[PDB]
């Protein structure tokens, strides 16, 4: 039963494995670059008008 | 009956004795609302009310609220007392000073207080518990002054103190000589038994024999109230050889001013390793006496046995436990001093150690720790005292202490008072 | 504090007809009147900006045995038996 | 328990923004002031930096506080503007310039006593209060000499608290000012007789970490800012979050400060990668630890190579193992034992806390006390001298109120400094 | 009591060690998971669940092996400790593998051994299963016997040692690995028996009709052999032997300890069933110079001591009467001072058929452990083969870049002819 | 057991960068650096050649080096350019020219700090680091300098560990610039001390074999990157599986090796065959010994009939039976003694894996340290000697701070090791 128990944690660590990918995956930065792109194409804008 | 009242000084202090109690806890099979389902076992710990819960004999100190809030907030917050989980409002900080002058006194009598009514409800109070690790300045100050006081209002009762001092080569302060050097004086004065605790072994002891790559301050914790359980089970639980408080302080206490013992438990071992090895005692005894398996780093061959105590738990029988002493005695590697030929103390119950779910320990039918008074202590006093004298060469990190209301002698005193320790230790451990 | 399910539903519930069968049917107009509510929902460029690219993402065995394991591969717990001619009983 | 917080000056109060948004992200705090964090932790001990309203609402106990209204409007306006008392908001009429004399002694000093009210009124609601932290940098008029005037009278009127310090120490590659050697030399030692520990940042490191470490093509203040914003988060982790080891300000005082007047840092955080490298790298703590003592993950910018480390601290957060944290701290005390003094063994303390900063999985923050600090006390009293030689930028602070005598005494402050740092470098036991 | 350890060494010992404990299994009625759904006490130590460690030890300096075992069927059976690799082979390098890299683990190795020798209290001997081919294997094996010589004095010692095959080999430092080991397993091997790959791939060729022979069935055959030689002490029998029995009647010299293996009858499912396997058939077959497991023809050289162990319903009627035949055939001889030359077991468990194996389940059969002059004849192939490869010292700097003295080459290879030359002067007439 | 490999100059970043894309493919991980493998044995060891980040994503313990970041970013650009780790990208800014001296005394010399720095990164990162791989062509600038520096700075800092380098040779035949010698000539001289063994590839032959062998009308530098990776994955295979007769760095090394500096292998894979003949090949053990022995397979472009083996190698995977390879082994040996070396009879070392490279019954690498290796060599080397009296292209080498001597040295050196294999020839 203690054997059974130790894979059940193991498989809860591989779950939090998974967790820990998943908000790597999520590790914002992208997103300000893609703000910044927009404004440093607005900006581009506004001194062509 | 056979009441012993535990008190958790300091951060280490806390975290220990919540293992410790959840240990106490699932080995009597008490809820963690104070409640058991489905015997006068748990009296010594657990206080029966008239409703039916069961209140732990324990009490809670720290100057700071981080880790009694933590506590308060978990999940045994429904069995632990709202009192008997005292807080403070500013950590003594790594400063003996603080916690002994200062911050210290403002508590220690709020302390004391809730420690008088938790021994008066007790009728046959064996002795106190104290978890202090005396590198932090609240378990070195606040420690020594409330065993300053606990021993001068309570008379002779037996006092064990669990400390868990600087470990030679890995420490988590730069004042904690300071503190350690501080503290000796008062924890030799007056707690009547101390018991090393010091890290390395313990973690090399995890990553060995339990085979785990992160063996962490919860797991250094669950052993170390594995083996608080293992001492105290003897009154817990009926047992061929029952040794109360006084019983074994007796046999473990040769002379009054050197207590100090060094403790080792096993089997320690892996969940793996648990069924593919025949545990025998002789076996267990063996590896308990190998050097490796010491939860102190103080190697025994560099030292003199002086008065060792075995607590033996499980199906044990007085054949193997004395099989296992006579080849204890045949084998020459470990020395025993000369003025003290039997040296052996044995203490036997039926009630094998429980482990504790998500726990690094598996249950096996017999165990056995070893507490043992011997000459190895005076080298890691020495480590610590060569640690301290050259930090104290010019005057680091004093004036804090100088400032915060202690008198500059003091440092002189306590590094006096720890030679004399070491050479009272090697005046005894002398041949004659 | 709600679910991915929740918020999906709360989505589209703004989207039902009057008598509230679920309408599947968009066109660009509805989409940028959609659009145009949240503009004047909250009034930062740069906010609305962030919310429109959070919301959208805008620019985001048989091949292999071992002869080592051949060898217990096909016996059973059927072939155990204990020797017929085993030692006599130990007297010791 | 509670600390309060004031920002002085244009760059202390820019830093203290970002410090104040970088703390409200880490409690989940809104900047309309409503609570939306994830969890009931943040909430725990959410008093230690914020306080109450009747509404629910935590206003920050921070002081927002400088000569010029310029930055007490942007700061308003600013995305979190909304977050502070508006009463908090102290300021006067015409700016100090750029003069350490107008800040200290003419335009602050009639200010400063509304803004010791206006901070005893914050301290008298705090339980317990912890102690004060002061954000500013030493290159300006009124964010140095102003600044120390409010360190002083806070010493004067609350002896046993901690007042750490955060000053940006200017650095002439990265000059604004043909002054700055004259404030930071009338500052320095204002901060060593006041300020429990001064803490300096240097702006070169703050752009060399931008550029060779974070590989940031255009790092804007704002992103010299989170690094520092990230160093005064985790400096104060333990006290609002619970850990394994806990630690707090004086816990750091006493570990790290040997001798009175030796209460200078330098500061680290970790991990720190590039924008396409940060899912590559693995986030471990032994990486955490080979960035953790190098040259270019340390935001002031003297080489730690060239001076012996006297202590050091490293407060860590996220989920490790004692084995993983300390076990490898004393491999770093073996493999690089020339850098560290043999007098005190095990030079540097571990904290471990379990919260780690949102989205990243574990980090550090080092705070050490080195030899290598005096190099930009030297190379800026190099600077003070000559300038004081010829008597140059002087008329200001003599017409002001100053005379050359507290020049010379704060150059001879700034010698006794060098000094006592010097003579702990080359010491043989 | 009558407890034999087993210590496993290198690929070869791996290999063997599974073959040979698939087969203990087999004969003993006990799971892969280590249970029974005490005549295994001699390979089973019991513990308190009734679940049966075995008395082994497996040794290796590359964790390909281990993992394997630990990963295979039998990981709950083998204890997880005494089955112990390092971190780096020691590549076909005797002296990387008894001066550098074997001697970080010898060590733990002489641990385990003694783990493995307090847990019995009659241990009859070691048993040791290597190729001296290899690197560890060589090495690490001659180390270990020093080591267990050193720490056991008189104990038994068995080695099953596979050497270079007379004809071919798998590698070319392999003759210098050979030469080198052969002065250990002189000096500190009570009995060393012959088991390269030849025989035993003719052998299968040529009786069970496999076009495909590996080292499987190799491994298995061998571990057939083991366990005829072990089931004297393990199973009741009309003439019981033991390591001591069996030794002093093989061995008539200390310098004399090498061992030629025949097994017999060896045949497939389809022949067996066409065959008379009679003691006398079977006796024959074994005398005949294919069925052994070593390439050695005894017709070149002259027998000095037979131990033949019958197995399965065999009666000392039919042993004495095959005996007689083989007095009387002159195909054969014996050393003139040995007439009798014959040691004669039997036991009453006839040998269990492996399952998905290639042996078939056969009444009885019979091994012959002998020792014999022409050994020589593989000595002279040996010693031609390094004092070929050593004229102009080849691979010599890999050996010596080891600390390694390049003097010990050539005692080994005076060795070797010594061996030879005594093997000679017994074998010569009066 | 892990190894690590590195990539030097626009041909060995291309060649290592096919070579990690086939380990990607045989242990079962997608660009995204994910495991999505069929078996527990691709797991058991992908630690030899990948590195698990904090989130088990397996980077490839690979170093990327050229001076042009050209090759760095086609190599990016690549199908599972996404694999490996940015910080290994280490590039300059201008072009090594295609100057051996520009690779290993001016821009090389001033690049390899880092290069250090993160080789050693990665093997404090290994656990128990059995060799270093380098990939490479010694008839480029950047390369083969760099290359040659690499393995001279590797030497110096593991003195015990095993070197291997793939090292592309250029041919007469097949030659595609002026200064291919004097590179060659400049680098074998330092790979003859300071690797531990070496194995070097034709184009020339690597044609034949795809225009021949494998009958195919259009392959490219894609298609002898298959070849050579193939190459690449087998002779490592042993550290990888699990085999009846398993093998490893050093084991290839001491078997093949008979004098420190005889250790340039010419090499060979099996089966080859194409889209019309895979169906009439019947693949067996024999028909693998014959099509790996036969002189078209192998890409070196040097006859065996021309010379004799000093020592041979055949690493087989796939589900095989021993006795058949023995039966091979003995029989060629056999019948072709004439083709092998009389005072080393059996010449040859044959190890079994258990697993085959995905797309075959069962395969086989030939690592061969035949004496015909010294025809490239004499070839390179008369090409050397030729344009070295009549001083040709001194200028530009000389002018990064080189001087004639060292070229002096080289040929010197190329000759005397030609000698010594013409002395066992
Ligand atoms: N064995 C053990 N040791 C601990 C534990 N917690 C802390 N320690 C060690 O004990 C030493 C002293 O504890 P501190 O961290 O100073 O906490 P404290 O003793 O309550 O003192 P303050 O922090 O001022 O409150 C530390 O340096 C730790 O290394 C624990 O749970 N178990
Ligand atoms: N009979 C038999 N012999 C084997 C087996 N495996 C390896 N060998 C022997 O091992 C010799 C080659 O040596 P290696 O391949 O180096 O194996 P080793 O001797 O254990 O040395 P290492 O490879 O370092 O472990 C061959 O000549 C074989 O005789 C096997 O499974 N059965
Ligand atoms: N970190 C940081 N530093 C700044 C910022 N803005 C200005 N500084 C620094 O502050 C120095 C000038 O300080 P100043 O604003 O004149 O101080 P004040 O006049 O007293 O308010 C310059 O050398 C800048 O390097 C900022 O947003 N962040
Ligand atoms: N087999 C093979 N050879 C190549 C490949 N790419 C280039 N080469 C050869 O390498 C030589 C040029 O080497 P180069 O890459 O320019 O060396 P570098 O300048 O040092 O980087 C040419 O003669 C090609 O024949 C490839 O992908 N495969
Ligand atoms: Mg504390
Ligand atoms: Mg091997």
């Amino acid at each position: 039963i203690i054997r059974q128990h130790r894979c059940a944690a193991m498989e809860e660590a591989t779950r939090r494995e998974q967790e820990r990918i998943a908000v790597d995956a999520v590790v914002r930065v992208q997103e300000q670059d893609f703000l910044e792109n927009l404004a440093r194409r607005d900006r581009q804008r506004r001194i062509m008008e | 009956m056979r009441e012993a009242i535990c008190i958790h000084i300091g951060q280490a202090g806390c975290q220990v004795g919540n293992a410790c109690w959840e240990l106490f806890c699932l080995e009597h099979g008490i809820q963690p609302d104070g409640s058991m389902p489905s015997d006068d076992a748990f009296n010594t710990f657990f206080s029966e009310t008239g409703a039916g819960k069961h209140v732990p004999r324990c009490l809670f100190l720290d100057l700071e609220p981080t880790v009694v809030d933590e506590v308060r907030t978990g999940t045994y917050r429904q069995l632990f007392n709202p009192e008997q989980l005292v807080s403070g409002k500013e950590d003594a900080a790594n400063n003996y000073a603080r916690g002994h002058y200062t911050i210290g006194k403002e508590i220690v009598d709020l302390a004391l207080d809730r420690i008088r009514k938790l021994a008066d409800n007790c009728t046959g109070l064996q002795g106190f518990m104290v978890f202090h690790a005396v590198g932090g300045g609240t378990g070195s100050g606040l420690g020594a002054l409330l065993l300053e006081r606990l021993s001068v209002d309570y008379g002779k009762k037996s006092k064990l103190g669990y400390t868990v001092y600087p470990s030679p080569q890995v420490s988590t302060a730069v004042v904690e000589p300071y503190n350690c050097v501080l503290s000796t004086h008062s924890l030799l004065e007056h707690t009547d038994v101390a018991t090393m605790l010091d890290n390395e072994a313990i973690y090399d002891l995890t990553r060995r024999s339990l085979d785990i790559e992160r063996p962490s301050y919860t797991n250094v914790n669950r052993l170390i109230g594995q083996v608080v359980s293992s001492l105290t089970a003897s009154l817990r639980f009926d047992g061929a050889l029952n040794v109360d408080l006084t019983e074994f302080q007796t046999n473990l206490v040769p002379y009054p001013r050197i207590h100090f013992v060094l403790t080792s438990y096993a089997p320690v071992v892996s969940a793996e390793k648990a069924y593919h090895e025949q545990l025998s005692v002789a076996d267990i005894t063996n590896s308990v006496f190998e050097p490796a398996g010491m939860l102190t780093k103080c190697d025994p061959r560099h030292g003199k046995y002086m008065s060792c105590c075995l607590m033996y738990r499980g199906d044990v029988v007085p054949k193997d436990v004395n099989a296992a002493i006579a080849t204890i005695k045949t084998k020459r590697t470990i020395q025993f001093v000369d003025w003290c030929p039997t040296g052996f103390k044995c203490g036997i119950n039926y009630q094998p150690p429980t482990v504790v779910p998500g726990g690094d320990l598996a249950k096996v039918q017999r165990a056995v720790c070893m507490i043992a008074n011997s000459t190895a202590i005076a080298e890691v006093f020495a480590r610590i005292d060569h640690k301290f004298d050259l930090m104290y060469s010019k005057r680091a990190f004093v004036h804090w202490y100088v400032g915060e209301g202690m008198e500059e002698g003091e440092f002189s005193e306590a590094r006096e008072d720890l030679a004399a320790l070491e050479k009272d230790y090697e005046e005894v451990g002398a041949e004659s | 504090a709600r679910s991915e399910d929740d918020v999906l539903l709360a989505f589209f519930d703004n989207f039902c007809a009057v008598d509230g069968a679920p309408m599947v049917q968009l066109t660009t107009a509805e989409m940028r009147m959609y659009f145009v509510g949240i503009s004047m929902r909250m009034k930062d460029d740069t906010d609305f900006e962030l919310w429109c690219t959070r919301a959208f993402c805008l620019d985001r065995h048989p091949l292999y045995t071992t002869t080592n394991e051949e060898y217990g591969k096909e016996s059973t717990s059927s072939d155990y038996k204990l020797p017929q001619h085993g030692r006599p009983q130990q007297f010791t | 328990r509670e600390i309060v917080s004031c920002q002085a000056g244009q760059c202390g109060n820019q830093i203290g923004s970002k410090f104040w948004e970088v703390i409200s992200d880490e409690h989940g705090v809104d900047p309309t002031g409503t609570y939306q964090g994830d969890s009931d932790l943040q909430l725990e001990r959410i008093n230690v930096y914020f306080d109450e309203s009747s509404g629910g609402r935590y206003v920050p106990r921070a002081v927002l506080m400088d000569l010029e209204p310029g930055t007490m409007d942007s700061v308003r306006a600013g995305p979190y503007g909304q977050l502070f008392r508006p009463d908090n908001f102290i300021f006067g009429q015409s700016g100090a310039g750029n003069n350490w004399a107008k800040g200290h002694y003419t335009e602050g000093a009639e200010l400063i006593d509304s803004v010791l009210d206006v901070c005893r009124k914050e301290a008298e609601s705090c339980d317990c209060l912890q102690g004060f932290q002061l954000s500013h940098s030493l290159g300006g008029g009124t964010g140095s000499g102003m600044g120390t005037l409010l360190i002083s009278k806070l010493r004067e009127e609350y002896p046993d608290r901690i007042m750490m310090t955060f000053s940006v120490i200017p650095s002439p590659r990265v000059s604004d000012t043909v002054v700055e050697p004259y404030n930071t030399t009338l500052s320095v030692h204002q901060l060593v007789e006041n300020s429990d520990e001064s803490m300096c940042i240097d702006n070169e490191a703050l752009y060399d970490i931008c550029f060779r470490t974070l590989k940031l093509t255009t790092p804007t203040f704002g992103d010299l800012n989170h690094l520092v914003a990230a160093v005064m988060s985790g400096v104060t982790c333990c006290l609002r979050f619970p850990g394994q080891l806990n630690s707090d300000l004086r816990k750091l005082a006493v570990n790290l400060v040997p001798f009175p007047r030796l209460h200078f840092f330098m500061m680290g955080f970790a991990p720190l990668t590039s924008r396409g490298s940060q899912q590559y790298r693995g986030l471990s703590v032994a990486e955490l630890t080979q960035q953790m003592f190098d040259a270019k993950n340390m935001m002031q910018a003297a080489d730690p190579r060239h001076g012996r480390y006297l202590t050091a601290s490293a407060l860590f957060r996220g989920r490790m193992s004692t084995k993983e944290v300390d076990e490898q701290m004393l491999n770093v005390q073996n493999k690089n034992s020339s850098y560290f003094i043999e007098w005190i063994p095990n030079n540097i303390k571990s904290s471990i806390c379990d919260i780690p900063p949102k989205g990243l999985k574990m980090s550090v923050t080092f705070i050490g006390n080195n030899t290598c600090i005096q190099e930009m006390f030297r190379r800026v009293g190099e600077q003070f001298t000559g300038m004081f030689r010829r008597k140059a930028f002087l008329h200001w602070y003599t017409g002001e109120g100053m005379d050359e005598m507290e020049f010379t005494e704060a150059e001879s402050n700034m010698n006794d400094l060098v000094s006592e740092y010097q003579q702990y470098q080359d010491a043989t036991v």
